[PDB]
Parts: C-alpha cells; structure tokens; sequence
C-alpha cells in the first residue's frame, strides 16, 4: 500500500524507490 | 528530501522523477 | 531540447485520472 | 512505446485507457 | 475514471484533459 | 456550482463533462 | 512534437490563479 | 487565439488578466 | 486573484508565475 | 514564514511578490 | 516556441521535491 | 544558467540537489 505508505505516513526518496520498476 | 504526506497527483509527479528511466507501478489499495 | 521528458510528466498525470482506482504501470521504452 | 505514441501525437482519454491496469 | 474529490489546480486540469477541443468555463461559485 | 459538485462531492468523468463548452 | 497541447495544461493553470473567484472560459480555437 | 497568443511567445499576468470574467 | 491558502508544489508554481524574471526564494520554515 | 503567510493564511498577488528577488 | 518557460515550470517543482526543507533560490539568468 | 544546463539536458535528482540550499 503506497497511499498508506507515502500519502498516510512520511516517504524518504528511498521508501519510494520501492515502487520503481 | 521533501518530508510530508505526498498524495494523489503530487505522488505520481514524484515517482515520476525518481524512477525517471526505470519507470514505475501506481496500484492504491489505499 | 529535452521535450520527451516535460511530456512524459503530462502523461502520468493524464494516466492517473483516467485510470483512477484501477492504476497502471509506467514503462518509457519497450 | 507509449512515449512515442502520445508525446508525438495526441492521444485521447480512450487511447490513454489501454495502458490502465 | 477517478473517484476522489478535485479540488482547485487539479479541478481545472482534470476539466482540461476530458473537453479537450471543446473548451471548458470555470466558474468557482462553490 | 462545480465546486460544490466535484471537489464537496465526488466527479465521474460524466458530471464532468457537463461543464465542457 | 505535441507542443500546443502541454502548453495548454500550464496556460489554464495560470488563468486559474490570475482568474481566481472571477473565473474563465477556455475556448482555444475562434 | 489565446493558444496562438501565449503559446508561441510568453504573456505576463497582466496579459493572462484579459482573458478572465 | 486567488483567495485561498496556497501550499507546497502549489505555492511554488504560483511563486514562479508572478516574479517570473526576477526569480524567487524558497525557505519553509513554517 | 511564507509557509505560515500564505498556506497557513491568505496571500494577494503582493504579498506574494515579497518573496520575489 | 516558448520552450524555456514551460521547463521553467517543472524545474521549481523538481528543485521543490529534491530540496526539501532546505528550500532553494530560484535564478533563472547569471 | 541551470536553466541552460537542465532545460536543454537532462538533469538528475542528484544534479538538482546542487542547487539547493
Ligand atoms: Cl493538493
Ligand atoms: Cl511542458
Ligand atoms: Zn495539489
Ligand atoms: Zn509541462
């Protein structure tokens, strides 16, 4: 869950390099 | 790094720029 | 002279709202 | 790629829905 | 398509993309 | 009022292209 | 080379906040 | 038209003013 | 002009539009 | 405070142009 | 062919989610 | 100017982040 994760709580450039390909 | 709740468009916008040639999957579940 | 790269911000965004709930996968090349 | 279809031409709402999930 | 409330920029850019050609009138009575 | 409409409700791309010209 | 149509979402923009309560219409071709 | 006004070369605010309601 | 709170990615582009040449500054101290 | 001026409050094209160079 | 100034747009909002905190002056010209 | 350097190249978030502050 990336809308929980980024959107509900704080996301550090690296806890959205996760969602890349 | 930005630190704040990145929602809808603003989030796309960001993977966008992070992955940049890799690319990337917007799937919320919520 | 780095137009491919404004456009593929428009087009995320684009995909965002029109995929709506279902999301989508962004691959630049094939 | 979708890259070379809608930022050379302009794609559609309809077009754009292909590359949904 | 989306389901969520626009509100503002993203209200306008959403209206951009669906009319299009036709064109579209803002009006923020509320 | 499309503000009361699409931003205090919700907009299917339908009630939103009622305000097309 | 789909120049017009990105510059079209960054012009609705912009009349969005010079506009603001006043609104507008958006008409690209006479 | 305002596409062929501001998209070829750039209006300023005052210029984007004209356009309004 | 808009009436309304103006914040993160918007009040930057909204910055960017109205110096425009001058340029701006941007420090979030809150 | 920008921030606190013109997200936590209203801000007019003016005292937007404050934080201009 | 106002190229520069649409870039200009999506620099502010890279520089806006790069910086963070830590904010930025924007310059355009030296 | 950066717009010189990342208006006609592409600039990477790491040649972004000198322009910061
Ligand atoms: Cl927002
Ligand atoms: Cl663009
Ligand atoms: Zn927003
Ligand atoms: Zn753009």
């Amino acid at each position: 869950g990336i809308v929980e994760q980024c959107c509900t709580s704080i996301c550090s450039l690296y806890q959205l390099e996760n969602y890349c390909n | 790094f930005v630190n704040q709740h990145l929602c809808x468009s603003h989030l796309v916008e960001a993977l966008y720029l992070v992955c940049g040639e890799r690319g990337f999957f917007y799937t919320p579940k919520t």
